[PDB]
């Protein structure tokens, strides 16, 4: 059933794991400067589509925002909530 | 010019020339014509006021 | 799932507004700067903005006497100082 | 009393000094081991430069405290 | 001409409805700012139909108790099947119409919602900031040497939380002089007066500068621009003027400063002495902190030199009778950071003394980071703390002679470069390959 | 099913939720900007490092002045704290 992501979910906010998990992935990706290259990447987008509609710009951001973030970053902060999984089951 | 490019209204080049040309010594720096330029300005500026 | 967990922790009816007495009790928060570690490197006293660059400067102009002034200072600029 | 000094290259010094001593003491004795005039010499204490004519308690400057040495970088 | 959403329009259309809304969402903003962050996650970031968190945006209904998610579209499930068409966005509060596809990030009323009870108001009596002044770029003629100050005023006039100060009139509003040719403050509060707004009713924006110019030949004529000065002394002048009108705005053995200066810019070293013997102990010392003053000699990178300042000392000149082994030694002494500022303050010491008496300066570039991670310093494990880069001062010439320059970082993530007069656009790349002498960093994120 | 899969499934929400976040910002601030700033134009950029924010170079001074509000007089700005210095001296 899908009652368990919720279930295991409400355990991993109980449990203080989420708060790390969260702010390490914010670092890194903040320190590596991929929120600003986000950021240029959305300004860029909106002047080149000429529009400020969030679902449209979105739409073109969203899928590469996430092809430039950093292996070392994705490797890492999967590599910590494995860890946490690993506890429980 | 000069005498903008060290905020001066006292003209650096008349100034480089007469200390070449007055024959004091063989060779001439760069920074005397300005700091004297500033204390002839300096000067000037006391006087008129 | 493990009973465990369950045993001493465990569409939805509930609602969000329930939270205002919690609000009601709770000093004023920050999103991404944790409380207690602010409590234990950081002075009792300092003042915080979280990402202060997020947005310009909110603010407005009294048409009066020109003054910039942040949204909660506006009113009382307004009452007996302008 | 013992203080510190924190220098321009980050190494600490100890200074003998009676609460009563004035700056002007303590920067006579830093001229006497480094050698670097009265005139040089920026004292930092608690985000404070300290004054001539002072003493160190109007400053509640103690025992053991450290001082920070600067000098001036003059622009304009 | 970007047009404004008319389906929120309609329902503004009626007066009460509108009220009702701004209500709502000003308690709403009020719990946000009130909310611990279970709470949070819980109850406004788990979807009602599939009970996911952070299934990307997660929005609240503004009609109910209800959390819909983007990614399966569940809150647009909510949107089309019970027509709620208006939900809030858990990580910014801010307000999504599912018939536009667009945020509404445009009405004025909406953005500054808290005061809508009095908006009517606050329109009559005032304005929006003007293109020109809002981000208040204006630069500082060279009155004489007075580069070192203005350098410095720049980094002030882009300091946030003293906006936030001065917007809010807290000096304005308790000051017992109210007079900015003798105070520092309220020159100050004239300054931003000037750059921000516009005074009653080719030489512009200087009145604030002047005034600040007076206040400093009144009480330290050497320090007022006729001559050149160090700006890290000003900077400690200024701050401790700044303090003591603070202190004169009391109505009233009050040991730590309550002022702006102090619950920002203020934290604590700790020293340690150790017996390499015994190596238990210690005999710790507590220091206040307005700044702090780095070396830089032999070094390339900013972390080097925080630890080289971090870095422990074996005194050899130090008499020593230790209490746990009970005889003489060299002690060991070590700084590390007890308690962090909220805008930390850096100064590069870029100069070196010789046996001859004289001084030279230190032109060695020194790498700074875009961010800046303290954790290494904090001595109690310490969680991640990152600090934003918001300013630089650099100088240009020897140890008694030059010019000062400063770069700040505003909204957006562009920086400029002021130079007296001159506010220019700046890349951040070029500003990291700058000299810098001082730095200005800003707390950015606490683990 | 398992672990590595509901792994990539928690990280993609996270990103994704985090990208919401800030694009909605951005695009607020944007949207705002333009509303309230009909005419808005971009700050001038000189590759030459030359020219201001509005595109013009640093003005001549001593070409400018100021009204000295003590005395009365005008006095050419890069000299006014000279003048201070022989105004103040009142
Ligand atoms: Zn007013
Ligand atoms: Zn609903
Ligand atoms: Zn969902
Ligand atoms: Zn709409
Ligand atoms: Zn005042
Ligand atoms: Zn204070
Ligand atoms: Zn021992
Ligand atoms: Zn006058």
């Amino acid at each position: 059933t899908a009652q368990l992501k919720s279930q295991i979910q409400q355990y991993l906010v109980e449990s203080g794991n989420y708060e790390l998990i969260s702010n390490e992935l914010k670092a890194r990706l903040l320190q590596e400067g991929w929120v600003d290259k986000v950021k240029d990447l959305t300004k860029s987008e909106m002047n080149i589509n000429e529009s400020t509609n969030f679902t449209q710009i979105l739409s073109t951001v969203e899928p590469k925002a996430l092809e430039m973030v950093s292996d070392s970053t994705r490797e890492t902060v999967l590599k910590q909530i494995r860890e946490f999984l690993e506890e429980i089951v | 010019t000069r005498s903008s490019r060290a905020g001066l209204q006292f003209p650096v080049g008349r100034v480089h020339r007469l200390l070449r040309k007055g024959n004091y010594a063989e060779r001439v720096g760069a920074g005397a014509p300005v700091y004297l330029a500033a204390v002839l300005e300096y000067l000037t500026a006391e006087i008129l006021e | 799932i493990k009973p465990k967990v369950i045993e001493e922790y465990s569409p939805s009816n509930d609602s969000w507004k329930s939270l205002m007495s919690s609000a009601k009790d709770t000093p004023l928060q920050y999103d991404h700067m944790n409380r207690e570690s602010l409590k234990k490197y950081f002075n009792p006293n300092a003042q915080l903005i979280e990402d202060p660059l997020d947005k310009p400067i909110q603010y407005r102009v009294c048409e009066k006497c020109g003054k910039p002034l942040a949204l909660t200072a506006i009113v009382d600029h307004l009452e007996n100082h302008c | 009393m013992q203080i510190f000094v924190k220098t321009l290259t980050g190494k600490t010094i100890t200074l003998e000094v009676e609460p009563s001593d004035t700056i002007e003491n303590v920067k006579a004795k830093i001229q006497d081991k480094e050698g670097i005039p009265p005139d040089q010499q920026r004292l930092i204490f608690a985000g404070k430069q300290l004054e001539d004519g002072r003493t160190l308690s109007d400053y509640n400057i103690q025992k053991e405290s450290t001082l920070h040495l600067v000098l001036r970088l003059r622009g304009g | 001409a970007m047009s404004i959403c008319p389906h929120i329009q309609q329902v503004f259309q009626n007066e009460k409805s509108k009220d009702g809304v701004l209500k709502t969402c000003n308690a709403a903003r009020y719990i946000l700012n009130h909310s611990v962050p279970k709470e949070k996650f819980l109850n406004t970031m788990k979807c009602g139909t599939c009970h996911e968190i952070n299934s990307g945006a997660t929005f609240m209904c503004l009609q109910c108790g209800f959390c819909g998610c983007w990614n399966h579209s569940h809150f647009l499930s909510h949107s089309k099947q019970i027509g709620h068409i208006f939900g809030i966005n858990s990580n910014n509060g801010l307000l999504f119409c599912f018939k536009c596809e667009d945020y509404i990030g445009n009405i004025d009323l909406i953005n500054d919602a808290i005061l809508a009870k009095y908006w009517d108001d606050v329109c009559t009596k005032t304005m929006v900031p003007s293109m020109e002044r809002r981000d208040g770029l204006s630069g500082l003629i060279n009155m004489g040497s007075t580069a070192f100050m203005s350098s410095i005023l720049q980094c002030l006039i882009h300091n946030p939380y003293f906006i936030r100060h001065s917007m809010s009139q807290i000096h304005s509003n308790n000051c017992k002089v109210r007079s900015p040719d003798k105070c520092f403050s309220c020159a100050l509060d004239k300054i931003v007066h000037e750059l921000y707004g516009a005074l009653n009713t080719s030489t512009n924006r200087q009145t604030g500068f002047i005034y600040l110019l007076t206040c400093a030949w009144k009480i330290n004529q050497n320090l007022a621009g006729y001559s050149q000065q160090d700006a890290h002394e000003f900077w400690q002048f200024i701050i401790n003027q700044i303090h003591q009108s603070y202190v004169l705005d009391l109505p009233n053995n009050n040991k730590q400063c309550e002022c702006i200066v102090h619950t920002v810019f203020e934290g604590s070293l700790e020293s340690s002495i150790v017996c390499p013997g015994c190596q238990n102990n210690s005999k710790t010392t507590i220091d206040p902190f307005l700044d702090l003053s780095l070396d830089i000699k032999d070094k390339k990178k900013l972390y080097e030199c925080l630890d080289s300042f971090h870095k422990k000392e074996q005194l050899k000149d130090f008499n020593y009778h230790c209490g746990e082994c009970n005889s003489t030694q060299d002690a060991i002494k070590q700084l590390g950071i007890h308690k962090l500022p909220s805008v930390l303050v850096l100064q590069l010491k870029r100069f070196e003394h010789l046996l001859n008496g004289s001084n030279r300066k230190l032109d060695d570039f020194i790498e700074f980071p875009t961010y800046l991670n303290m954790k290494n310093y904090c001595s109690t494990k310490v969680p991640d703390i990152i600090y934003e880069l918001i300013g630089i001062v650099s100088h240009k010439g020897t140890v008694n002679e030059g010019h000062y320059i400063a770069f700040c970082k505003i909204s957006g993530g562009q920086w400029f470069k002021f130079n007296d007069s001159m506010v220019s656009s700046i890349s951040q790349e070029e500003v990291l390959k700058e000299q810098a002498y001082l730095l200005f960093y800003t707390i950015r994120q606490v683990n | 099913i398992t672990i590595d899969s509901i792994s990539n499934g928690i990280l993609n929400n996270l990103l994704t939720t985090l990208i919401q976040d800030i694009v909605a910002r951005e695009t607020t601030q944007q949207q705002l900007l333009k509303t309230r700033y009909p005419d808005l134009r971009s700050y001038y950029f000189d590759p030459n490092g030359s020219l201001d924010i509005n595109g013009l170079q640093k003005q001549q001074e001593s070409s400018q002045y100021i009204h000295c509000e003590n005395c009365g007089r005008d006095v050419s700005a890069n000299r006014l704290a000279a003048h201070l210095q022989r105004c103040l001296s009142r």
